């Protein structure tokens, strides 16, 4: 508001400073008008007799010099204080979580960007987490809703009380849309890690590997049973080949 | 079908379709449909919206005589559809929402529905109100002013084009002066009898005002003369082209924000409404590949909206991208022999 | 404008800044497909965290117009100095129970002067618009004929819709909308 | 299915509600919409006088087109409008 009013005033001033200048009135003497010719606007023909100096452009006050400076000061004050830049970049959730995510190019050291991120973080901490905790308490303190568990391919009625309290739950907001894909990468990376060490191989059985692959697919390939992939329920051990049998014999 | 806003009526106390207590719509339906629902023996049943629509284009007048005879069974007539949340039955009963299709002093049809099909687009939505803002609500302020200035500018040149010559009375030499042939003017009698008529110079502030208006339009409207558009890929994730096209431009961010508002308010609502409509009625089969035939999947068998996420603004090439993932996934499942 | 000759040109500076901030706000919160994802601090309750995350996301984003609520809260708070969001146990009746989340304009909120937060608030009032059907379900079944700053503020907010206006529905109608008062009071009524 | 008295009462209520809604919408939206459309084609700010020869600046139209091109490029550019994605593998097939 403090920026607005002032600016408007100046702008109004500016407008009239032009509007009046648009009239372009011509000052003239009394006895040297030559009204018939002067009124006519046809190209050329004015009879400017009687000293040849009977008409002159009416002087107009020049635009005040400070108007441009005041406008620039107001604009920069708005940019630095409000936090909005004409050609500045926005804040993605990824940079919001960590401003150094794009440290290679987009260090995001801009004061306006930092102020905007600060106010966004204040909104998130004050409002979002409180709302989520309130909803969690409301659902946890009443209602009977089941959950579709995959192991039996059915619905299990989990009592609301069975859910843990807020003391043991951390709430996170402002998650990037592509974060899921990122998680997938981690999983495969983790897979490689657990593939590197053979000590953990006995624990990492077929079911765990299939579950990890299914999680990766759900991250990208929502549907998995559509093709060669076979659910572990219908899987059966392969029949031994004659070659190994005869080798054992 | 797209329903122009000129044929929509809502109550003042409603801010959204969910809480709307009255929604009216004037539709154009042929008399054939009316005969199918009422007054079979009578078919001779013969302003702001019309004016607004005429002013929208100036070519087509909705309230105009096409020429078809009124007695014709296919003549078009104005019917009224009303979704009303009221206790037409005993008030003690729940205020069920009823859809009533009526003609002139005739209620053709009445039924009970629990979802207004109409889906609205609200660019720059106004919180706590059924109607949002609009481009005209902003650009108009820029337009008028600019036009004025431009008009000024034009005359400032137009008059200057005349280039009238001021001259004394007794030193005209009319015969020579009028002649425009190269050279020959007899400018006798003090040699100063003719001089270019002074003209006011162009005001200095015009250029500054025009520049201020242009930059204000660029920053506020969100449209840049040489700026780049927003592809669906960048719309989903602005960091997709972070290598070069970080898309930090304020105008681009505002445009993406309004586009996202339109998508969330309109697109997903329309898709959910269509899904409910198909899921609540109709018998459509599906071409399943395993038997190479058609399986008649009942509409109820489809899951509810609670377990379905709707995504819009998908890039045309996304399919190709998926293919890559698949082959990548293939390699992954090729790596592990377990 | 002070005078016709001046032809004051109002500069839309507040609107520009508000929109510039709100676009980033929505790009940070609503941009993600899911609102939040609870993460358990112990592996014992890790499974329960996923179920709670799915339930809250379904309740907020899909079951309710989460995007509209968030946008309304963002736009109004920046200019109105505060926005409020309410969640109730809707019990519409095939009787169903839902977690209804709605944005409450600041024009319909009243708090005492000595309170600085909800935790220490000693009195919180709210005027809500509820149909007479709900009232009949809780009191005066035989009587249903029970017929300013907030209204002026809301009218000035848009100038199109007047909250204190006659929609046209008959007052005797069972679905007529009435103003009720919800009061959360920390007092010894006993 | 309903008595004629019920139909008459419904007609009266519907007519009064329609009158109120029409008044409200005419006061609020359509009044501004008509002038917005007139400005869109640059026909409302007519010249004050013949000598002035006002040149209407098509600013609203330019901004509207600039926004609409991006809007269509974001939504209609894709081959498919939307693609429902199921949250559970059990109903993944139904989503397609």
């Amino acid at each position: 508001k403090d920026i607005q009013d002032l600016r408007t005033a100046l702008v109004r001033g500016y407008i009239d400073n032009v509007n009046n200048a648009n009239y372009g009135r011509y000052k003239a003497l009394v006895g040297a008008y030559d009204r018939r010719s002067l009124l006519d606007n046809r190209p050329g023909g004015v009879v400017e007799m009687e000293r040849q100096d009977a008409i002159d452009l009416f002087p107009y006050h020049n635009l005040p010099q400070g108007i441009d400076g005041l406008l620039g000061m107001s604009e920069e004050l708005k940019e630095t204080r409000t936090g909005v830049t004409k050609l500045g970049m926005g804040i993605n959730p990824d940079v919001f979580k960590n401003d150094n995510a794009y440290a290679t190019v987009g260090l995001m050291m801009n004061a306006a960007q930092n102020r905007l991120r600060m106010v966004c973080r204040n909104i998130a901490h004050n409002g979002m987490v409180e709302l989520m905790r309130g909803i969690y308490n409301l659902i946890r303190e009443n209602g009977e809703v089941p959950i579709e568990v995959q192991t039996p391919r059915g619905m299990i009625q989990v009592n609301p009380k069975q859910l843990p309290a807020r003391h043991n739950l951390q709430v996170v907001v402002a998650i990037s849309p592509n974060e899921k894909a990122e998680r997938a990468q981690k999983l495969i990376s983790l897979k490689q890690l657990i593939a590197a060490d053979a000590q953990l191989a006995p624990l990492f059985g077929l079911e765990q590997d299939r579950y990890m692959t299914a999680q990766i697919f759900e991250l990208m390939g929502i549907k998995d049973t559509h093709k060669y992939l076979l659910p572990l329920e219908q899987y059966q051990p392969p029949e031994p080949s004659p070659m190994e049998i005869l080798q054992l014999e | 079908e797209y329903v122009p806003s000129e044929q929509i009526f809502v109550d003042e106390h409603a801010t959204s379709f969910a809480d709307a207590q009255y929604f009216c719509h004037r539709v154009r339906r042929s008399k054939e449909d009316l005969v199918a629902m009422g007054f079979p023996k009578d078919e001779i049943e013969a302003t702001q919206s019309t004016v607004a629509w005429s002013r929208t284009d100036w070519r087509q007048d909705i309230d105009a005589d096409i020429g078809t005879d009124t007695e014709d069974i296919a003549s078009m007539v104005w019917v009224y559809e009303h979704y009303i949340r009221t206790g037409v039955l005993d008030k003690n009963k729940e205020s069920k929402l009823y859809q009533v299709i009526q003609a002139g002093e005739h209620i053709l049809h009445t039924e009970e529905v629990t979802h207004i099909p109409f889906v609205t687009f609200c660019p720059y939505p106004i919180p706590g109100s059924f109607y949002g803002q609009s481009v005209y609500d902003i650009t108009k302020d820029i337009q008028d002013l600019r036009t004025a200035l431009v008009r000024g500018y034009i005359d400032n040149v137009n008059n200057a084009n005349y280039g009238r010559y001021k001259a004394l009375v007794g030193a005209y030499d009319r015969r020579s002066l009028l002649d425009n042939r190269p050279g020959g003017v007899v400018e006798m009698e003090r040699q100063d009898a003719i001089d270019l008529f002074p003209y006011h110079n162009l005001p200095q502030g015009i250029d500054g005002l025009l520049g201020m208006s242009e930059e204000l339009k660029e920053t506020r409207t969100g449209v840049t003369k040489l700026g780049m558009g927003i592809n669906p890929d960048v719309f989903k994730n602005d960091n997709a082209y972070a290598t070069v096209g970080l898309m930090m431009n304020a105008a681009q961010n505002r445009l993406r924000m309004v586009c996202r508002n339109i998508a969330h308010n309109g697109m997903v609502e329309l898709m959910r409404g269509i899904y409910n409509l198909i899921r609540e009625n109709g018998e459509v089969p599906i071409e399943v590949q395993t038997p190479r035939g058609m399986i008649q999947v009942n509409p109820k068998q489809l899951p509810a909206r609670h377990n379905l996420q709707v995504v819009v603004a998908i890039s045309p090439n996304e399919k190709a991208e998926r293919a890559q993932k698949l082959i990548s996934l293939k390699q992954l499942i090729a790596a592990d022999a377990q | 404008p002070v005078t016709a000759g001046s032809s004051s040109w109002v500069d839309r500076t507040v609107w520009e800044s508000v929109n510039g901030t709100l676009q980033d706000i929505i790009n940070v919160f609503c941009s993600g497909d899911e609102a939040v994802t609870f993460v358990a601090d112990n592996q014992q309750d890790s499974d329960a965290a996923d179920v709670a995350t799915k339930l809250v996301n379904q309740i907020l984003l899909r079951d309710n117009p989460g995007y509209n609520i968030i946008s309304s809260a963002a736009q109004e708070c920046l200019v109105t100095r505060n926005s409020f969001i309410k969640y109730y146990w809707d019990e519409q009746t095939q009787t169903v129970k839902r977690v209804k989340v709605e944005y409450v304009p600041s024009e319909q909120i009243f708090v005492d002067e000595h309170a600085t937060s909800f935790a220490d608030a000693q009195y919180f009032c709210h005027r809500v618009r509820r149909s007479k059907e709900d009232l009949v379900a809780m009191g005066f079944p035989k009587d249903e004929i029970e017929a300013t700053q907030s209204t002026v503020a809301w009218s000035r907010t848009d100038w199109r819709q007047d909250i204190d206006a006659d929609i046209g529905t008959d007052t005797e109608d069972i679905a007529s909308m009435v103003w009720v008062y919800e009061h959360y009071i920390r007092t010894g009524v006993l | 299915k309903y008595s004629e008295e019920v139909l008459d009462e419904l007609r009266v209520d519907l007519q009064r509600r329609f009158n109120y809604a029409q008044g409200y919408v005419d006061m609020a939206v359509k009044g501004y919409a008509r002038e917005a459309w007139e400005y869109f084609y640059g026909n409302l700010p007519a010249p004050v006088t013949a000598g002035s020869s006002s040149w209407v600046d098509r600013t609203v139209w330019e901004s509207v087109n600039g926004t609409l091109q991006d809007i269509i490029n974001v939504f209609c550019s894709g081959d498919e409008a939307v693609t429902f994605v199921a949250d559970n593998q059990q109903d993944s097939d139904a989503a397609d």
